[PDB]
C-alpha cells in the first residue's frame, strides 16, 4: 500500500519597495535632509520676498 | 471646472533647482491627486496628454 | 527663471539647543538664546 500526502506548491508575494520620488506628488513639495531637527523645537523659514 | 480647479491658486515662491519635466522636457507645475474612481472617469472622458 | 528676477535664498532659522540633550540638566534664564 502506497499513500502520500503531497505539497503541490508554495506562493509568496514580493512586497513592493517604492521610493517617494517616483510619485507625481513630488512636484508638490521640496524634500531636503535636515538632521538634528530632533534637537530643535523652534522653526522659521524666512525668505525675503 | 477643471481649469478653475487647475488654476485657482497662486504659484509658490521657490525654484526647486531640479524640475519635473515631461520627457519632451516641459516642466510640471502641478500635482492633481484624485481617487482612482474619479481618475478613471476623468481620464476617459476628458484628459489624455 | 527669466533673466533678472533677483533669485534669493531661503534661510531656515532653527533654535538648536544641544547639550540640552546629551548630558546635563542645562538650565537657562529664558530671554537667552
Amino acid at each position: 500500500d502506497v499513500e502520500f500526502d503531497a505539497l503541490l506548491g508554495s506562493y509568496c508575494n514580493t512586497l513592493s519597495l517604492v521610493r517617494f520620488l517616483e510619485l507625481g506628488l513630488s512636484v508638490a513639495c521640496v524634500c531636503t535632509k535636515f538632521p538634528e531637527l530632533a534637537y530643535m523645537n523652534e522653526g522659521r523659514v524666512q525668505f525675503e520676498v | 471646472w477643471l481649469v478653475d480647479l487647475t488654476t485657482a491658486t497662486q504659484p509658490s515662491v521657490a525654484v526647486p533647482r531640479l524640475t519635473h519635466a515631461d520627457t519632451r522636457g516641459r516642466p510640471v507645475d502641478g500635482v492633481l491627486v484624485t481617487t482612482a474612481a474619479i481618475k478613471q472617469r476623468l481620464l476617459q472622458s476628458f484628459l489624455k496628454v | 527663471v527669466p533673466t533678472g528676477s533677483i533669485l534669493s535664498t531661503i534661510e531656515v532659522a532653527s533654535h538648536r539647543r544641544l547639550f540640552d540633550f546629551f548630558a546635563r540638566v542645562r538650565s537657562d534664564e529664558n530671554s537667552l538664546y
